[PDB]
């Protein structure tokens, strides 16, 4: 992964570096460093791709090396360096896309293509130089098993989960009371809904509790707390639990009450915010619990007066919301992101070349059940092909 | 010895040399890494002004690889050579530490003669072209070992007349050697568009080689005497000596 | 198979003792060891693979030794010998699952895989040294036929088989006697009932037997007889023995009476135990008779006089019960037992790489049909592979 | 802890090496070793806090070598050696112990004594040496980040629970039907119950599901399923689900119908066995789908068809029973089995001293505690002292 | 600030750079600014204070200089490098909670935690290199 790592900055680097005209001081060690890439990959022979339509394709080695004493580099030295340049992107492009492709159970974070493999032998070590991404970064210091973390901007920490709880219901669902939330991606909105807006709740107050659990520990996270779902306040047609009938929603929203957000980690309270909207910060947690309250107003105008009887029917149905979103966050495992490409390069390497699922990820790459069941040979596979889709996109 | 090993039994034309060889079955890193670059170290072809030029790796022109080639031979000196006498293999290491201790000396060598080397290049007007050539300069290890062991700290650099001596007489040799080109090439294209049948161009070429001034022609082999004069014909004239002939 | 474990041997040495630090005295004759091993698998080809969905591997070994002088190891050499060691440990795991999927009817305990019918050349067998293991010291016995002892904690000697005798019996199953057992692993629970509690039998004693003959002779073997067979002592609805219909079993435990265990070598009584329960020791048998009466007690309490009348019907059945549990043991030939893992790892080698049934073993390594029919080409195949399981798991 | 392994394993070796009469080249290793841990460790001073009831202890070495001069090493020799070592196991055995009654939230991993903290730098590297046992095996496996494993024999992997659902129910509780289990260390035993023995059921059968979710991934598990459940196959007086009431359950054991063990890794199906009894292998699970169903017999007996009537009362309850035992298996993170002794010795010697409950484990090393919420921190705190009472069992 | 930046960068640009196998023309740079900066705080004892739960620590600086006259970096290097570079990274990162739990109302720009008044010292300034964030 490192030499992997190395040969595509030392690319980089070179088609960066060395332009016309640039002093030779300028790109001193970069030559040297390009050179010794050519030494070293010379007299060697690599394979690559044998899985689903990824093309088998085989790479040899015989370039001629970049001279050393110039003052200037000039048009002759960027044409000489181009073709070589040139061919080792497309090997490297194609390792990595050997590598994205593949996975196994055992041992996940291992390399598992051919030349990815071949390439972890000693000789190749020589070819290593400054890691200084921000995965290749986590990979060094995850091998030492150094305490190292992913930085996010709103992580796809949420599974894909739009559900409902009544905790008073009835077959024709016209007095209910209960939740009802969306978890998506770094998004939670939860609403909770009384149609008889607690008239008859004890002082008032009807209290509803959500608690999402996350798969992987968020440290230093910056959330959003808004205390409406707009998701939740208007109008809805919704399956029954059993999917036997359908039932009306009609929300009006009260601002909630008492709201309190405690984040947890390990069932300990690590943060609480009570009555606090806007920016908070959850330094470490596992777990954000919810709890909010719907209060009746005690003085009413005539028309909501109007809204809410003191029985049935209860044609206008009470509606606390709260959302949460996570705006950027530090996690020790790797997830997708709105800011960053590795899940979307990975997923289009995946399909571009019909690769067969595996027994690691599920079908088409798919987010949701990836990171319902991000089980630890999952994060393994994860991070490796995570990686390798960085060190490829460093390139392509 | 050093190592314990088996001693390499070479075979020659091998398209490996026995230090190629070395580098893979050795597993030191030390050794391993000096066995490598003295490998990979041969020169790199670079165009500079129209010229092309042989230059070394510019760890040979810092002298910083001569700390790895000490550092390698430090290891030769704890090793342990199992069978070897134990007096032979003092005197071996002994040795080893005489060139090791001379770290400082080396390196300030390599960078001297590698500076000497690019500053008489500079003044080189025709391309370096790297050939395997039939006869050879002979080299003595003796002399080798009296440079390692008696260079000190005095540096000495080709002087700016000297520099400009070398240039002006490799730019003589450059003009002389295209200015008799041409004048063959004219003689050869006259006595072709002449119609000068019996004309012999042995005798051009001769003259040729000998205003070069630097071969004995009697000693010039006849299938390279009929090349040349096929690649002289080869050439277009030029335009002063074309334009007369016109 | 002893040139595989000794590879397998060197590789687990140099992990556990080539370390950071360690003195180059501690390590001097498996420095030496390992270069010889280097040495012999030089310049040599193998392939593994290529049956089921395991991969088809090639493996070359050109590696330099180790000859550097030092008196404790430092992070270069531990680095070098890791890198060697991970390539070589690696292709002994290929070898070793290569070999533990195939099978063959005829020399079974033959090497059955290309790799190891290489490895198993004079050449090699340079590399073989220290054997000490269990299992490959059972495997160099056999080859010089000396007598081989495999240690047992709970062998699984007895396939599965819930199974029942009716010697009397009737369409109603309301006047039933006769027997029923269970023989699970290392367990053999028995229960002879009469629902007539031996009113009418002679001397108001009923006599039941049970004999289980096993597949292979278990010596120095540790049982524990307990009186009672749980299993059997509760209100039951069996099946007929045809499976036309259903019966009824209303178990009242008396104890058994003139319970005689007797072990049995070619049907001569090796031991014999005579009312004795608790850890009893069958020093070498291969058939298990267990001979016990229930005895109508000739004193009743009314509410047990209440429980057996003269006549039918019969609402309560007497039910004495023994249960006898192979605690330790030894046997010449291997076996499953709960502490190894050699079963488990040639059944998950086979499972995983989805190995198509072959000639010898039954699918999916099922035990108990393993054990049913315990073959000598099915012993041979399974010690073969027993033994490169183990070789395997030094390493995986 | 490599370092304090290697003392212990230095210690070791030279109790059992160092032995009068012996020939010095049985030990010239041993003793070098021996005399290198003698100069590393002279001249440095080390305590063992005074946590709990621990007394605080200081260790100053200042010992002399062990003797080169014995062709066999007589009574004097054993003796002086006897000394050194009786001082340098004490010492190690502190320190095995102060580490054990420490623990961390951050890096539990991580050594927490000062003199483990101590040994864990640079100028102690030269004590280690051989690290062949399992759990320092693992350590340094786990360091590496290369996949660990740990091999029990009866693990202790499910947290005991003893419980209940009732499907249908009712408040007399005389026509229930629902599941009863028993999860305890290695065991399950589920039982499903109806009353109405599936009278009015779609086709005569009821279906019974249980799910045991793994805390932890095993692979390469041997386990035992039988039919029955005896712990849920005699009459109970069992206390409602709040505890209001206690109702009856008089089963009649029916033999289980359809009986699919699944087990399950991140939701996907790896083994599946239908009907099948006896020994299976699990390769790699970490959850356990046991369905069965009850079937009504459609034939039945006078007898039988008197237990089962067409409406209530139900005197006679249908019950089907499954038991799964893992007699074996393996996990990458440490447990509890019924062979080792880890978590005795860490209990014992948590309690002998009176250490106060710290921030990571349950307030008496109390094993269901730890297994229900087997934390990271968690994890790697009782792999920490796990391993260290692994090298305090070296001695004492 | 920018003597505690310095150090940082140094650190993460050591942790990066310096590894089995690569080209010292790689790091000659790095390895000169690394031993300028060990140079430099050796000698020297530094506190992070007790404000609230922050526990208490001493930091004192005896480390050797980073090798030169290899042509590649191997284990050896690497591993002496890592251990400086562990130490000097737990340093910097107790310097930079210390200083960030603190605060003035006047001079507030100014450092408050007394480790970061005396990298503010004139001595310090040679750490100093490449402000780029
Ligand atoms: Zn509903
Ligand atoms: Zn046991
Ligand atoms: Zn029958
Ligand atoms: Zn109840």
């Amino acid at each position: 992964m490192d030499v992997l790592y190395s040969l595509s900055k030392t690319l980089k680097d070179a088609r960066d570096k060395i332009v016309e005209g640039t002093l030779y001081s300028n790109v001193s060690d970069l030559i040297q460093q390009f050179n010794q890439m050519i030494i070293t990959m010379n007299g060697n022979e690599f394979q690559t791709g044998g899985i689903g339509n990824l093309p088998i394709r085989n790479w040899n080695f015989d370039f001629g090396l970049l001279g050393t004493t110039l003052l200037n580099l000039d048009a002759n030295y960027v044409e000489t360096a181009r073709n070589t340049i040139d061919y080792f992107v497309d090997f490297v492009d194609n390792v990595c896309m050997d590598e994205m492709v593949r996975e196994s159970q055992r041992n996940g974070i291992a390399p598992q293509s051919d030349s990815l493999r071949k390439l972890s032998g000693i000789k190749f070590k020589r070819i290593n130089f400054d890691n200084s991404s921000e995965y290749i970064e986590n990979w060094n210091l995850q091998n030492r098993r150094q305490r190292t973390g992913f930085t996010f901007h709103k992580p796809n920490i949420f599974p894909y989960s739009a559900s409902f709880t009544l905790n008073r219901s009835q077959p024709a669902h016209d007095n209910l009371m209960g939740t009802m939330w969306l978890n998506a991606g770094s998004e939670i909105q939860v609403a909770g809904f009384d149609y008889s807006c607690a008239i008859n709740a004890p002082a008032n107050i009807q209290q509803f509790e959500h608690i999402v659990q996350l798969r992987r520990v968020l440290t230093t996270a910056t959330i959003t707390l808004l205390p409406d779902a707009e998701r939740f306040s208007f109008p809805r047609v919704i399956n029954s639990a059993d999917g036997a009938t359908t039932w009306y929603f009609n929300p009006v929203i009260l601002r909630p009450n008492n709201v309190e957000v405690e984040f947890l980690l390990n069932g300990q309270i690590i943060n609480t915010y009570q009555a606090r909207f806007g920016t908070i910060i959850a330094r470490n947690f596992d777990t954000i619990r919810l709890s909010f309250q719907l209060m009746r107003p005690p003085n009413m105008t005539p028309a909501v007066a109007a809204l809410f009887p003191n029985a049935q029917p209860f044609e206008h149905h009470a509606t606390v919301g709260l959302t949460l979103r996570i705006e950027s966050a530090v996690c020790e495992s790797v997830l997708a992101d709105a800011s960053k490409t590795m899940l979307a390069n990975v997923t289009s390497v995946r399909q571009e070349y019909a690769i067969p699922v595996g027994p690691v990820f599920p079908p088409g790459m798919n987010w949701t059940d990836l990171i319902t069941n991000y089980s630890p040979s999952r994060e393994d596979n994860l991070q490796r092909v995570f990686t390798v889709a960085s060190i490829r996109s460093m390139l392509v | 010895p050093a190592f314990g090993m088996q001693r390499m039994h070479y075979r020659n034309g091998d398209p490996q040399t026995p230090f190629q060889i070395a580098e893979q079955q050795i597993q030191n890193f030390q050794v391993a890494n000096w066995l490598h670059f003295v490998n990979n170290n041969q020169f790199r072809q670079v165009v500079i002004d129209g010229v092309l030029n042989q230059v070394l790796n510019d760890n040979i022109r810092n002298g910083h690889v001569v700390n790895q080639l000490m550092e390698a031979l430090m290891q030769l000196s704890r090793q342990q050579f199992p069978t070897m006498p134990v007096d032979y293999k003092r005197s071996i290491q002994r040795g080893i530490l005489l060139l090791s201790n001379r770290l400082g000396q080396l390196v300030d060598l390599t960078r001297l003669l590698a500076y000497n080397y690019e500053t008489l290049m500079a003044c080189i007007t025709m391309n370096m072209q790297h050939v395997q050539t039939l006869t050879t300069e002979k080299l003595q290890l003796t002399s080798v070992t009296s440079l390692c062991m008696l260079i000190g700290n005095a540096t000495v650099i080709p002087s700016p007349q000297t520099l400009f001596h070398y240039y002006n007489v490799n730019v003589n040799f450059h003009s002389n050697y295209n200015e008799r080109i041409n004048d063959a090439v004219a003689i050869i294209t006259a006595a072709n568009r002449l119609n000068l049948y019996q004309k012999k161009m042995k005798s051009i070429v001769e003259d040729f080689l000998k205003r070069l001034q630097i071969f004995d022609i009697s000693r010039v082999p006849d299938d390279q005497m009929y090349r040349l004069r096929d690649r002289l014909r080869l050439l277009p004239v030029e335009i002063r000596r074309l334009d007369i002939f016109n």
